[PDB]
RNA sequence: AGUGAACCAGUACCGUGAGGGAAAGGUGAAAAGCACCCCGGAAGGGGAGUGAAAUAGAUCCUGAAACCGUGUGCCUACAAC
RNA sequence: GUAUGAGUAGCGAAAGACAGGUGAGAAUCCUGUCCACCGUAUGACUAAGGUUUCCUGGGGAAGGCUCGUCCGCCCAGGGUU
């Protein structure tokens, strides 16, 4: 099976209205302010709900 | 699943070589019609 | 049960070597799937840990591996833990009056030649 | 033609471990013997000579600047000495 | 006075097609939050328009202006810059073409 | 176009061989070819400077069309073009 | 010279995991530990053939079907008695 026509400006347009990116939740820590995801640790400051993770 | 060219080093200047040109009264019109054109070699 | 990309002798392979890690090392970076899958083998070795004896150690003896050192010890010899001498000797008695529940997950960010949810998996 | 012969000596990391062996090594002519080499030697220091060696080196394809060709032969005699010294430097 | 600065970053190793999927998330947008959406994409090209966006914000703090806290992205695109052509062994002793893009990049910010 | 060849061409490249055989000219009057600073590993860019002109910055005279984008005045989700 | 097909087919037989190093940046480079594969060969030596690909110190624009701090790649020196 071969295209039996080249497709245009239009048609390759409207095809391609489903193909976008999109940038889920985000929030603020609550320790340090800067955005960061939810459920997820800082990777500013290593902290995750109220306490110090990536120390020792 | 054997090719047709094979490398040797005694074959192609027995063949194709200066003296083998040099040995026949038509190998001596190809080495004047290759000096002719401009070529920089002009026997194997 | 989780199926790893892998077949059934190499999936076997790969969860005795991350749980013999995590013993040895208490702390560990991996992906999510294996994380889960690791979760239950480690404290299914805990609660061996905690039975005490003979029957118990010869049947932990059959998932952890054994050529590998865990040691912090030196009194004045070279004195090796063997990581199942761990298991008996320090894990189990750590967590005698805590039920399950002997692990926890935290979730970090994607591996850069992947995109790999990335995952670190510790103790108490 | 005993002058013409030797044309500079050698002073790398592996000719320096050899002069400490009494070893000295020197770009020779190409079209030169092993002979020829030990008559020039003993011509031009007044040394005694035990055994020159002798190696030929290949030319080395370089590129510059889209334009490509091939160094020099090299002809490379180490002259070993029963007992004086030559002072290089 | 002026209260507008760009950068530019020309014949970048990216697709123009894939590019364009992340800068259409940061259009018009102030830079406080343009940095944190670039940070938490995973997209190749992700990391590269976060150094074209810096450099229109230093510009602005050093060259002309001031005020960090007031900027907005204004002006976003990506166009296309020459490619290298290469060729790809196929089976039968034939062989096809491959085309290896590039990328200009550019940003634009202003007071507000 | 004019010699295959205005340029390091009977060259690179192709073939065991005899033999076949290309592409590729132009900153400015003068290199005055961007000292110094800032972002950045670098590439690249923004100021400041040279210059009659840099959107003349070396992929450098002019810079058409296909093709790819960004912004907007008007139209469009009961319709067979 | 540039589109469409389309961000689609494919990415060329096979077992890895974690800790720590280096670094602007690491699934892919280094060091370790355990695991796994060949073993009349996937081990050792050699004649053709190739012709510097060999060793040491640097590099990351292109080549490497991803990545790259790495390389049979690039730059500088050196090696065959
Ligand atoms: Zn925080």
């Amino acid at each position: 099976a071969v295209p039996a026509r080249r497709t245009s400006k239009a048609k390759k347009a409207k095809r391609r209205t489903h193909y976008k990116l999109t940038i889920k939740g985000l929030n603020a820590c609550s320790n340090c302010g800067e955005m960061k995801k939810s459920h997820h640790v800082c990777p500013a400051c290593g902290h995750y709900d109220g306490k110090d993770v990536m120390s020792k | 699943m054997k090719r047709t060219y094979q490398p040797n080093k005694r074959k192609r200047q027995k063949v194709h070589g200066f003296r083998k040109r040099m040995s026949t009264k038509n190998g001596r019109r190809v080495l004047a019609s290759r000096r002719r054109k401009g070529r920089k070699v002009i026997s194997a | 049960y989780r199926k790893l990309g892998r077949t059934s002798s190499q999936r076997k392979a790969m969860l005795r070597d991350i749980t013999t890690d995590l013993i040895i090392n208490e702390r560990i970076v991996t992906t999510e799937a294996r994380a889960k899958e690791v979760r239950s083998t480690v404290e299914k070795m805990i609660t061996l840990g905690k039975r005490g004896d003979l029957h118990a150690r010869r049947q932990a003896a059959t998932f952890v591996r054994n050529e590998v050192a865990s040691v912090r010890e030196e009194d004045e010899s070279i004195v090796v833990e063997s990581a199942l001498q761990k298991l008996f000797n320090d894990l189990g008695p750590r967590f005698a009056e805590r039920q399950g529940g002997y692990t926890r997950i935290l979730k970090t960010e994607p591996r850069r030649g992947d995109a790999a949810p990335m995952v670190v998996i510790e103790f108490v | 033609e005993l002058l013409d012969v030797i044309k500079r000596p050698v002073i790398t990391e592996k000719s320096m471990l050899a002069m400490d062996e009494k070893k000295y090594t020197f770009e020779v002519d190409t079209r030169a013997n092993k002979t020829l080499v030990k008559q020039a030697v003993e011509s031009a220091f007044d040394v005694k000579v035990a055994n020159v060696n002798i190696l030929n080196v290949r030319p080395k394809f370089k590129r510059m600047g889209k334009y490509a060709g091939y160094t020099k032969k090299r002809r490379k005699a180490i002259v070993t000495l029963t007992e004086d010294s030559k002072e290089i430097q | 006075q002026i209260t507008s600065a760009k950068a530019t970053a020309k014949t970048v190793r990216t697709s123009p097609r894939k590019a364009r999927l992340v800068i259409d998330l940061i259009r018009g947008k102030s830079v406080a939050d343009a940095i944190s959406i670039l940070k938490f994409t995973p997209n190749k090209s992700a990391g590269i328009i976060e150094k074209v966006l810096m450099s229109a914000v230093a510009n602005a703090e050093n060259n002309f202006d001031l005020d960090v806290e007031s900027l907005v992205v204004s002006e976003a695109f990506v166009n296309e810059g020459p490619t290298m052509k290469r060729f790809r062994p196929r089976a039968k002793g034939s062989a096809s073409p491959i085309n290896k893009r590039t990328s200009h990049i550019t940003v634009v910010v202003t007071e507000k």
